[PDB]
């Protein structure tokens, strides 16, 4: 059903739409915290062995 | 005749309004525009069917 | 630096015709519908109707 019934908004601009979507999404990003956690995980396993 | 001024068709036609800015039109935009044209002519000639 | 996908991708463009058989997904729908015609065209496989 989803494959047979799909429509864009009649007034769509890709640049405007995706600008308003990325900004809230990237504002609450946690990659920087995740990168620090990865260092500890690799650091820990070498200590165990 | 009117639709060809905001999109690309297979019929020969001249264009006199291109200095006026316009957006990139999808199928949804064309369908919405055609509805207004249909409504306008129905009112002018007093048609309800 | 790569992300695999199970289908083909093309650059973004909102002015693409709806019935574009170059599109893989649209082409797939057309082929399936054409086959079903051959199955019910001569009533060979539907006795009892």
């Amino acid at each position: 059903v989803a494959l047979l019934s799909g429509k864009y908004p009649p007034d769509l601009v890709t640049n405007v739409w995706y600008a308003d979507a990325i900004y809230p999404m990237y504002a609450d990003t946690e990659v920087f915290s995740n990168l620090q956690r990865d260092m500890i995980t690799c650091e820990a396993v070498q200590t165990l062995v | 005749t009117l639709v060809a001024q905001i999109s690309e068709t297979q019929y020969p036609v001249d264009r006199y309004l291109d200095w006026i800015p316009s957006l990139r039109a999808s199928a949804a935009t064309a369908a919405t525009f055609a509805e207004w044209v249909n409504t306008s002519m129905k009112t002018a000639f007093d048609l309800s069917d | 630096e790569v992300l695999l996908l199970p289908i083909d991708h093309q650059p973004a463009n909102v002015t693409t015709p709806t019935l574009d058989f170059t599109n893989e997904l649209t082409n797939w729908r057309a082929r399936v519908c054409e086959l079903m015609k051959n199955l019910v065209d001569n009533q060979r496989y539907q006795p009892g109707w």
